[PDB]
RNA sequence: CAAUUUGAAACAAUACAGAGAUGAUCAGCGGUUCCCCUGCAUAAGGGGAACCGUUUUACAAAGAGUUUUU
């Protein structure tokens, strides 16, 4: 269920912290196998294996 | 088509006689390649080991006439004979189950009868197929071979030896299943577990050949029982399906035709690899890569007979050939760890196997191709 | 293509940077496809971040080494 | 593999589990996975019980890679059969 | 694949490495495996070193944006 | 007796010495490993070197049988 | 296949290894495989260089993780 | 196999790897066990609503690395003391 | 709806005709992909691997929600 709740929540507002802490925030276009996050409205593509863990918007 | 391919075989094999003590498969090979394209050699030594034969299978029936062209052309210092395999082969059925292709040769070198090919079933889609075929050297020694073979007792399985010919094959003693003349009748009371009852409510369908019931239905107080039935014709058997939902007494019967053996084992197997569970998965083991000639009498024999295991702790053995694999069902999943550990790089056969769960069995499969 | 200008580097100098501050700059002998690096004559370096400088010859290889691709973050032709 | 068949001979049995982050965990193990994930049941915590962040904790999951150590008791080995399957795995172990 | 680098295949992108390294450039090229060929390179550490042309491997690539 | 790891199983049933991330060493009975060098070690001895200020205390720890996850293993030899 | 065969024509050679942390060992290459794991006869156990302080010297061979080997080269 | 079905739609205990806690439910999880858990909080106000933790950190449902003053100094002294 | 466990028993002689084996038993029809061989790096042909659509299922009872070898 996480990978395809990434997939198709394709759109939402999302607060990811990457493993450094640097922290980023923004609008979510699309989502990899590995988790590969690629954003825009941000504080870019994200190697899926460089977040912390992602808080996120709506339910 | 059993005359076609029988005449394929024939007509693309050939036999070469007093090759050079020194020839090997390669040297055949380089002898005949010329020829034309070439399946398959196989080399024997005479049995006084002072010349050779081949069986050299051609890829087309051009590779056999211009193979044979050859005959009585000199070899080294020895004048060969090439002609077609004919007449040469025989069919061998009920030889013992842990029989191998080197048990079986060593039967004609008891009989003095070189083989020059012994040819074995894949067990793919039937896990007890047991049956060979192998070539021999001559027509007379074929005859020679069912003479002294076909009716032999041997570790208590009498032997079945013919010259073999598709065309003259038995009917199986199951051979009512196969056809679709048995039907089995599911979910009755025991009160109506009984021969005279059912043959009184089915031979209106038609003749009845046979009823077998399992036996210890009624012994044990069954809620429910099965029995079978077997019609003389199909179309009796087709027409009692007609009782399936139907009442007999104030039971509702279910009756369809009986599935055979490989069908019922089958998909059992694709149960056990789609298996989500956990309490009958953790009590089996895979071995893998595994022959698809190999059949579970062999690897059971195996178990006993190299890792000391008693018959008594095997549940069931089944074959995975789809992986390359089988699996072997042992009483709780205790054993089955440990068994998965002893097992694990024996040899098996001469050839080092693996053991593992069905994912391990897959990913090795997967892995090489 | 990142992978022919690697090629195009082979028997000329280049300098291999890890993800930490270290490099080692020598002569690209040859490379496999998990970029695993056969170099010649490699010096070693530790790198000051601030202070270019301040940096550090860590040790003077001779002959050839291989450098595991794990940790090869850039690769520079020319060193 | 072979540790997961040796943990797997060892369900049901009572073992200590010390962490990467050095937090003891007595408990029964439950399961185990390809990845030596652990289950354990009926956890209790050794010596230091102090952190009330676990022991109320029926029962947990352990990540295999934050495992440091298991210690078992000699009772529960066939030395023999580990060491032999060894020998058989490392014939076998350029994965 | 996910993120099209031809887009930025003539401008100047931001490229994020694991073990904390920031790198500056144009990007002039790139593979499948994200694989990048770099030029005007660079190299910040965790304080600025200029490098010119570079090959950076996709296999420690952290984050990427425009410059 | 040709990869690493086979010679390594020679030395099964033979007291080793591991040296452990952590300043941790090992001395045990050598009764299992794998490619990722799991490790199970019998009759067990645990050695932990800490820095008490100055720095030099030895805290030991013994066990009957010890399974090893590999990741924390930087070297196996002979004691 | 290059690393490959150089990992060929260095068995039995002295080399240096240095491991990721940086700790760094010198001896004979009795075997590599394919993971770059690594066991070495007459092994020396310094930080970084040779030249630094002596952290261990091994009278039997040293097993080496190759997960943890950042490069192997000729002394 | 262990897998996190009973604790589907439980409140549950997470140990991180940097060993810090959360207290949360968790309704999906997949096989490299990424945490979508939703009330989270820490071990104590709640951080989110919905989260997807990433399966590197989940320790457990100090940290675990056990990096130090690069040891080697401690490798020396205890080499000099067994001489 | 599915998954699991069950009612429950798979008889009838083990065998009883090759990859010439088969029931979607490992299928058929429709379509997609990938690999290998020969071949002019053509074309065209062939033989080894996955996938999607669909065609199919005795009965009853329960019950059922690139991260992991630092
Ligand atoms: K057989
Ligand atoms: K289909
Ligand atoms: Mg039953
Ligand atoms: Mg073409
Ligand atoms: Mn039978």
């Amino acid at each position: 269920l996480p990978l395809y709740l990434l997939t198709n929540a394709k759109g939402q507002q999302m607060q990811i912290e990457l493993k450094n802490g640097e922290i980023i925030q923004g609008i979510l276009t699309n989502v990899d196998n590995w988790m590969n996050l690629t954003l825009s409205n941000v504080t870019i593509y994200i190697r899926g294996t460089f977040i912390k863990f992602i808080k996120l918007q709506d339910n | 088509a059993n005359e076609a391919l029988t005449r394929n075989r024939e007509l693309t094999t050939v036999l070469v006689k007093n090759l050079p003590k020194s020839y090997n498969q390669n040297k055949v090979y380089k002898y005949f390649k010329h020829c034309g394209p070439i399946i398959h050699v196989d080399v024997a030594d005479s049995l006084k080991k002072n010349f050779r034969f081949a069986r050299i299978e051609f890829a087309r029936y051009d590779g056999a006439l211009a193979a044979i062209t050859k005959t009585h052309k000199v070899v080294g210092q020895n004048e060969i004979i090439v002609s077609h395999l004919t007449e040469c082969t025989l069919w061998m059925t009920n030889f013992p189950p842990s029989y191998t292709q080197r048990n079986i040769r060593d039967l004609l070198q008891d009989i003095n009868v070189v083989a020059l090919s012994i040819r074995l079933p894949s067990l793919r889609f039937n896990t007890s197929r047991r049956f060979a075929y192998i070539d021999v050297t001559s027509k007379e020694d074929a005859r020679y071979c069912v003479e002294k073979l076909n009716g032999l007792k041997i570790e208590g399985y009498t032997l079945v030896t013919k010259v073999s010919n598709p065309l003259e094959k038995s009917k199986r003693t199951d051979s009512a299943t196969l056809e679709g003349r048995e039907i089995m009748i599911r979910n009755l009371s025991t009160e109506l577990l009984d021969e005279n009852l059912l043959r009184e409510s089915f031979e209106g369908f038609g003749s009845i050949e046979k009823i077998n019931i399992p036996a210890g239905q009624k012994e044990h107080s069954f809620n429910n029982c099965c029995a079978f039935m077997v019609f003389e014709n199909k179309d009796s058997a087709e027409r009692a399906l007609q009782m399936n939902r139907s009442l007999l007494g104030n039971r509702e019967i279910s009756v369809s035709l009986a599935d055979k053996k490989p069908f019922l084992e089958r998909n059992e197997v694709k149960r056990l690899l789609a298996s989500r569970n956990s309490k009958e998965l953790e009590t089996l083991i895979c071995l893998f890569p595994l022959s698809d000639k190999v059949s579970p009498s062999l690897i059971c024999q195996f178990l006993q007979e190299e890792i000391h295991i008693n018959e008594k702790d095997i549940r069931k053995i089944l074959l995975v050939s789809d992986f390359n694999g089988a699996i072997i069902i042992f009483r709780d999943s205790k054993f089955a760890a440990k068994m998965l550990m002893i097992l694990n790089g024996s040899q098996f056969q001469g050839k080092v196997i693996r053991s593992g769960t069905i994912n391990d069995m897959k990913r090795y499969y997967n892995n090489q191709q | 293509l990142p992978l022919e200008v690697i090629d195009k580097t082979i028997n000329q100098k280049v300098l291999i940077v890890l993800q930490s501050n270290r490099e080692f700059e020598g002569t690209l002998v040859g490379f496999d496809d998990f970029v695993n690096v056969i170099l010649e004559d490699a010096v070693e370096w530790l790198i000051d971040p601030e202070d270019e400088s301040r940096n550090e010859k860590v040790m003077q290889h001779h002959g050839r080494m291989l450098l595991s691709g794990n940790n090869i973050a850039i690769l520079v032709p020319g060193g | 593999m072979l540790f997961f068949s040796f943990f797997k001979t060892l369900v049901d049995q009572e073992v200590v589990v010390e962490l990467k982050n050095d937090i003891e965990i007595k408990g029964t193990l439950q399961s185990v996975d390809q990845f030596l994930n652990l289950k354990l049941d009926n956890i209790s915590c050794t010596d230091e019980k102090k952190y009330p962040h676990l022991g109320s904790v029926r029962n947990i999951f352990i990540r295999g890679s934050t495992v440091r150590y298991v210690y078992l008791n000699k009772n529960m080995v066939d030395t023999n059969l580990l060491q032999d399957a060894t020998r058989r795995e490392v014939m076998t172990e350029r994965k | 694949a996910i993120l099209d680098l031809a887009k930025y295949k003539d401008s100047k992108i931001r490229v994020k490495l694991m073990g904390g390294k920031l790198v500056i450039g144009v990007l002039k090229g790139y593979d499948q495996l994200m694989n990048l060929v770099l030029d005007d390179t660079v190299e910040y550490m965790s304080n600025a070193r200029k490098l010119g042309l570079t090959v950076i491997r996709g296999t420690i690539l952290v984050s990427l944006s425009s410059a | 007796m040709e990869t690493p790891l086979d010679l390594l199983k020679l030395n099964l049933d033979e007291r080793v010495y591991i040296k452990l991330r952590g300043a941790r060493t090992l001395v045990g009975t050598l009764q299992a490993f794998d490619s990722h060098c799991n490790i199970v070690l019998s009759d067990a001895v645990e050695t932990i070197y800490q820095l008490n200020n100055e720095e030099l205390s030895e805290s030991e720890r013994r066990c009957e049988m010890v399974f090893i996850r590999g990741d924390t293993v930087t070297l196996i030899s002979t004691p | 296949s290059v690393t490959t065969e150089f990992l060929s024509d260095i068995i039995g050679k002295t080399v240096n290894v240095k491991l990721a942390s940086g700790l760094l060992y010198s001896g004979r290459l009795e075997s590599i495989d394919g993971f770059m794991n690594v066991a070495l006869s007459s092994a020396t156990e310094h930080y970084e260089s040779n030249n630094n302080k002596l952290l261990n010297k091994f009278n039997s061979d040293v097993f080496l993780r190759g997960t943890q080997v950042m490069y192997i080269s000729e002394q | 196999s262990a897998t996190l079905k009973d604790y589907l739609n439980k409140r549950v205990v997470i140990i991180k790897v940097d060993g810090e806690c959360l207290i949360a439910s968790l309704n999906g999880f997949d096989k490299n066990t990424n945490l979508f858990i939703t009330n989270v909080f820490n071990r104590k106000e709640f951080i989110c609503k919905a989260q997807l933790l990433r399966g590197s950190e989940i320790a457990l449902v100090k940290d675990t690395k056990n990096k130090i003053e690069n040891e080697h100094v401690i490798w020396e002294k205890v080499y000099e003391s067994k001489t």
